[PDB]
């Protein structure tokens, strides 16, 4: 999940 | 009536928003005058990025023209056209 | 189109405006945590007044609740509710 761009639920999985 | 997470994130992520900006910021050379109004509304990049080592900065600029009242001390009240810079797209880049 | 004087003035006069506010500046006490998103959209007083001896100030406030992600270093990501102050009415008053 590239830090420079916006959003997917499955980026927020990873937290 | 709680605001849901993905809604909060989407509304706060780096994008152009209506921002009230003091005219002197854009025309510091004309600091002797008084302007009415003193503030003008302009689309400008704001909001946050995914990281605290990135800034929200523009990539596409453009100009808008507005009628502003201008008063010089010991002189007249004139209404006239002034140009301001607006931001059309933004990006998160390293700070 | 050139924006007409009266329209510039109406749009920029003291009123509540959606504003992107850093969560750190609202809770300096909770400086140990990281927030995602790190700023939020809030109705707050902005704009200008007829005079340069008046400030735009709130006359009616309320609270809104948002889902924020709170990260502690060497700990988990928890999404919980936080509360922030909003301005519902604004007026120009002396400084």
């Amino acid at each position: 999940c590239d830090i420079h761009v916006l959003w997917e639920w499955e980026c927020f999985x990873r937290x | 009536e709680v605001v849901k997470f993905m809604d909060v994130y989407q509304r706060s992520y780096c994008h152009p928003i209506e921002t009230l900006v003091d005219i002197f910021q854009e025309y510091p050379d004309e600091i002797e005058y008084i302007f009415k109004p003193s503030c003008v509304p302009l689309m400008r990049c704001g909001g946050c990025c995914n990281d605290e080592g990135l800034e929200c900065v523009p990539t596409e600029e453009s100009n808008i023209t507005m009628q502003i009242m201008r008063i010089k001390p010991h002189q007249g009240q004139h209404i006239g056209e002034m140009s301001f810079l607006q931001h059309n797209k933004c990006e998160c880049r390293p700070k």
